[PDB]
């Protein structure tokens, strides 16, 4: 910061963290395979948060990809193979809609309707396996009202969201208005 | 005839290949379903599709290079990929048949039962009892190579598997399996290529006979297309070679353009490309090719001219030189006006010469013992002998 | 494409392209650029004695699993012995460095197989006398399971039995007379990787005390490389320098076949390299040096070698769906060029006594054989003979193909006797 | 060494937040096992380096204040601590902290016990002039030989100044 | 030193031991063969410390290669052959990831993504055998925060890293915060 | 006004005193490296990102000037001060939106060795529009890059060429031409391999001047004397528009050879489309004197051919049949001595000479000078 070196005056367009809403529609496909069923959402988040260990996909959508992974992990419904002993359990989750996310990560570069797939393994100790993703995060220049991004996660899961979001790298801060805002990501992510 | 549909048009219309299956059943219940249906000859296509999906979820198989095709992000060189990772998966909105579910069948299905189900798809496409019996015997040998008991499930008759090809989902599954095992030739389950190899270049006999012609004449594809004539073979070839179809890439969606449903009418088919198929098969037969003896007859002058041009006028031209000393003596009485074959392969020069072949056709066709009806061999024996 | 193609009704391009009926060639260099190691997936969660009992009882009962035999072969072939004298760098891979002992599997990367291990038929009465003869037998079945015909497979099995008996001296045969299971072992990738690694390791160390294991794995050397092998055989039977031979190839498909055959960055001239195992190691799914991918050169070279009275070129299978007129004419011209007009030129001289008499009536224009080996001069003679081979060439072919009793069907000898012996 | 308080005692006050979550294969037997399971929380520490000693002391207070949930399938422990306090430490100048939370999880392998952890640490600076309580009464310790030894094998090192104020000496992980 | 001869003044860039952090990803493979199993980890350090008796490898990575050898010796898990009596005990260990090492060895030359194998027999008296190595130490210019390098050793072993880490020739010290900074290698080495 | 009026570099430098370079620099070097790298593999790299990365990776202030490098009244450097690539073009900030980017975090700092060279080579590659020359240029580029990196897995896919549009972006051309001229000034620079792929920017759209120089070099005639032979009454105005004084076209280390890539001139007066008659005459004359260069230049259209062929044949006969053979160096004394000369005023056998010159050529070129001469002077 300014205490370290000389002459790092910030731009006056956005001072430091000027809040703004980024309208955007999205699409998601997700498939998590594990050797044992996930006892709680804790292990689910632990296994999923390693999807971007080696990030090759589009970088201008990385926070949005993180939040879409968060909603996918929230909505991981099981399959008949997740029963007692049939095969390796294989979870599945798809979500499609439009939402606006208040964030302070700076002006986001324009997005395009391009699909991105991710395939990385995970090893959180007790559990092992791979993942699967299909993001379609693109800008929405229309003016139709959209539901809030945090509304899509039902409160039945996520006993408290302020840390479930952090598990995937997000940084949240409740404005006491009821609309969570994404402050930044994990260090240098 | 239906207008030709190209795979690029479909992939422009949609960015994925949907596979409609009903997966609200356990894998063991489905193995029992399909086993008892096959033994009793009363298996449903929905049940067999669901079981085929359930028993072929082998994420194993590590890609070594990018596998892009038609702008579809299949994989990147190192990430493991499954059979169904290259087709989009959906949920079939339909009724699930009751079935004849069993419980005594252990977990010995992934070894040989998908092999049987995929092989019967190829079996139920011949309609020659002898060829069908031979294919069934080969299928029995292939399955017995894995489990070694393999009591045949489908009875001696009762070809319920003939209708299996009508269902789009079954064709999509079998073609996806063929693509996956063609990409991974050395896979431990590569035996499944039996029965699904028929999906490869299905309904594309015109392109196959084009390749056969290019392989049998020695001339490049760049020069064979120069010899097209008759004004239907010409635009036939033009419609065969649309640029963005990606027909020269092996690991692409093109060979399964009809099983994946990419095209309703395949442009490279025979009923839609009759004349070029006939011309190529006749020429290849005149060039002593065993393959050009059985294709159904859907031009003869052009084929005979090309066959005499390539089978008599051998090239024998210097093509590798040590630095220098390359040319041929043009001053050694290099005449060009005579009543003799041009001793070359150029299309314009042979056309000028046209502006002995009976005997050449006779010697290329005679003693063709063991011909079959509607085949090009019978046509050549009746006409060019 | 080579150049543009125009169909003259509207001045439009067609740009034809061959269908992908056969998979394109793959070079080992591309694979080694993609990955810097050769993975080998095996299941090592078992003791050596238990795996030895597994494989022994499976072979005796004819129901041995591929995972068990692969794991046992890894366990019994961990002989780090074998001291390198020179560097063994190949395709940018440092196997060893001039003095450090290396093992069989030190040249292939090792991983852990992801799968379930079969139960087995575990035995405990079999002692630790396995490394002497059991890997030998297990690798010998790999070569045995490629004949696909009994009258040769029996000889191979007898040879393997003698090879193992020279070491163990009891060796009651394990696999029954029928009921083959080693035919499938070729399909497995890890088994081919292990057998090719063993072959190359024992090829580098010929004088090793366990060099007998080369039996049954020597077939992996230059596997599916019939075109390269016949090119070498042709260069060795014609006696001409290996670079002047390629100038003689004709018919316009042999040239492009040759170009794809010897792309510079493939390292096909180094014996202790990964190239001869481009298909067993998985370096290439479709070997460019195979005969199915290279039919024309294989046919032409085998025909030429047969016309030069070579015992090797009488059993090579005649490739299908290729020209049998232009290639045969080129091969006959080459054979008449080399086997009739011997070069026979002064080679070494002591200061002087070099040249040849060119003023002693050295006429050239005549209706006689060129009496040389240059491709252009023989080609000029042939085109002066209006590309119709002389009856003397037919007589030479008849002399070089006659008396060839006991030919093999579909092979080069049968075609030559049917064609050049009218 | 520096003239102006190089490595001397430093009073640092902070605002923290803790959400302890420990899971094990079967219920914990002794507090030593609890310490052994917790101490492997920073096998791969990714968060701010300057906040490491504070994070270890917060993990220590979480270990001291661990109560099993009423459900105790697998034993799932839980705890949550928050307070205002100051730390006397001999680690020199510390970088300023911020009001940002950082996540933590590492599966502990102490032999008998299998499980994972889940932390929620929000240690932040506090420049308010209000007097703040000491950290060491948040415990329930025995001053004789317990808090000096129970937290010792977390890497913490304590000393005696005869005043009764436990001053942090040094952090000694895997030592 | 300056007490001996004339004019060996130090440079103004780094005074004597200007501390600097060198972020770097790495990879490691290990294979230790021995006649008898290693009773204690100290014998393991003794058997591995001479892995560079005749050194041909990298200079800018030599301290890094030493620390990677230390981390490999820390995680040298046994094999089924190590049991009562099957064959010679063969050990194995592999580690991959990214880390930053605080050190006072001066500026390091830019490292490349190149692998080097190492082979050397060891003779620590009672125990015979050889070694095996494959390092992939290279720079990492990404801002992605990395775990501390000395953290990669589990606290289960190495009761005193000040000497267990010194067995390989390193000289350790403590930064008065709980982070170990690498002083230098063995003197004149 | 079918053809735009010619613009001279002197007019541009009188209008503006600097060459702007609008780029976006609000990204770290590693981020832009990953952006362009993953775009090259994905075949969807943006021009803004590649320009920004090229600026960020070619800030090599190394290179010590030995002599003054003034050009068009620009104080580029003064005989001893270290200079960089972008000290010869004015740099500004681009106003616009920056696309997302696909940056890979695993890309180390091994980019400056070979990646700018590849990115500049794709500029030269993206001008052939023909498979043969494009493929051979790709082979040369891979050989050049492998000489430095030695791994070099090709980035751009075999099909779907996206680098043909890069030439239509003014900023990319400015960067590539600045790099070319900077490395032209410093031939022996350690990064001189970057010249590959940007040499096409040297004397770009100046083939008429190139063929004038070739004519002056193949005949051995003085450049001041060759211009006396201008005839046909349209070559005269062409040559006058060529040699306007204030252009420094004879200065190698000047801004002239990049009058179009730097944006100095929209329509280069020295181009071949704007100078058809002179190019045709010079190339035909060079061909008639057995020059291997004058067999591939395109035959210009919309110009009369008979008069140009007559003039070229006359000059070629003058060169080939009238050798000079005149005393030129004298030792104190001993100086003095078809028209057997090369003076312009002094000047079936000419068609015989033309036939002798044009025969024995194998593999002619369509629409070029060689085929036209073979169809015109080989009856």
């Amino acid at each position: 910061l300014s205490n370290d070196f000389f002459g790092m005056e910030d731009m006056d367009l956005y001072d430091k963290d000027s809040l703004r809403y980024e309208k955007f529609r999205f699409m998601l496909k997700m498939t998590v395979r594990s050797n044992k069923p996930f006892r709680s959402y804790d292990d689910v988040t632990a296994a999923v948060s390693q999807w971007d260990n080696s990030y090759i996909g589009m970088v201008g959508k990385r926070p949005f990809y993180k939040i879409i992974a968060l909603i996918g992990s929230s909505h991981l419904q099981a399959t008949p193979a997740v029963l007692a002993d049939l095969n390796q359990p294989e979870y599945y989750a798809t979500l499609t809609g439009r939402c606006f996310l208040p964030h302070r990560l700076g002006l986001i570069p324009p997005m395009f309707n391009v699909s991105e797939t991710f395939r990385k393994p995970f090893n959180i100790g007790i559990y092992k396996g791979t993942l699967d993703f299909t993001f379609t995060v693109s800008d929405d220049e229309s003016n139709e009202k959209v539901p809030h991004v945090w509304e899509y996660m039902n409160p039945k899961y996520q006993s408290q969201i302020q840390k479930e979001g952090l598990k995937f790298g997000l940084i949240l801060s409740k404005k006491a208005t009821g609309t969570w805002v994404l402050d930044q990501l994990s260090p240098f992510k | 005839e239906d207008p030709v549909e190209y795979p690029a048009d479909y992939f422009r219309k949609s960015k994925e290949i949907p596979l409609y299956i009903n997966t609200t059943k356990s894998l063991s219940d489905l193995r029992g379903y399909v086993y008892q249906g096959l033994k009793s000859g009363n298996v449903s296509i929905i049940h067999v599709n669901s079981y085929l999906y359930g028993a072929l979820k082998d994420i194993r198989g590590k890609l070594d290079k990018d596998w892009s095709s038609f702008g579809i992000n299949i994989g990147k060189a190192g990430d493991t990929i499954g059979i169904f990772d290259l087709v989009s998966l959906k949920a079939l909105d339909g009724v699930l048949p009751d079935g004849v579910s069993d419980a005594s069948r252990t977990s010995a299905d992934d070894k040989w039962l998908p092999l049987y189900l995929l092989g019967l798809y190829r079996v139920g496409r011949t309609q020659m009892p002898e060829y069908r019996k031979k294919l069934m015997d080969g299928l029995t040998n292939q399955c017995k190579m894995i489990n070694e008991q393999f009591e045949p499930l489908v009875p001696e008759g009762r070809d319920i598997f003939d209708v299996w090809g009508n269902d789009s989902n079954y064709t999509k599954i079998v073609a996806a399996v063929d693509m996956f095992f063609h990409m991974f030739k050395k896979h431990e389950c590569a035996s499944f290529r039996y029965g699904t190899i028929v999906s490869r270049f299905k309904d594309c006999a015109a392109l196959a006979t084009f390749g056969h012609l290019c392989k049998i004449t020695g001339m490049s594809t760049e020069d064979v297309t120069t010899w097209i004539l008759n004004r239907e073979v010409a635009d036939e070839m033009v419609q065969m070679m649309l640029p963005g179809q990606e027909i020269d890439k092996a690991d692409s969606y093109m060979p399964y353009l009809i099983d994946f449903g990419l095209s309703s009418k395949s442009p490279y088919s025979s009923v839609k490309n009759p004349a070029f198929h006939f011309w190529g098969q006749l020429t290849a037969l005149l060039l002593r090719s065993t393959r050009a003896r059985n294709a159904r007859q859907p031009l003869t002058t052009a084929g005979l001219l090309y066959a005499y041009a390539v089978g008599s006028s051998a090239d024998l031209a210097q093509q590798f030189c040590v630095g220098d000393n390359k040319y041929t003596p043009d001053d050694s009485t290099g005449g060009l006006t005579t009543n003799a074959p041009p001793q070359g392969r150029d299309v314009v020069e042979w056309l000028g010469w046209f502006e002995d072949m009976m005997q050449y056709a006779k010697r290329a066709v005679m003693s063709l013992q063991g011909l079959r009806e509607k085949t090009i061999g019978k046509y050549a024996k009746s006409e060019f002998d």
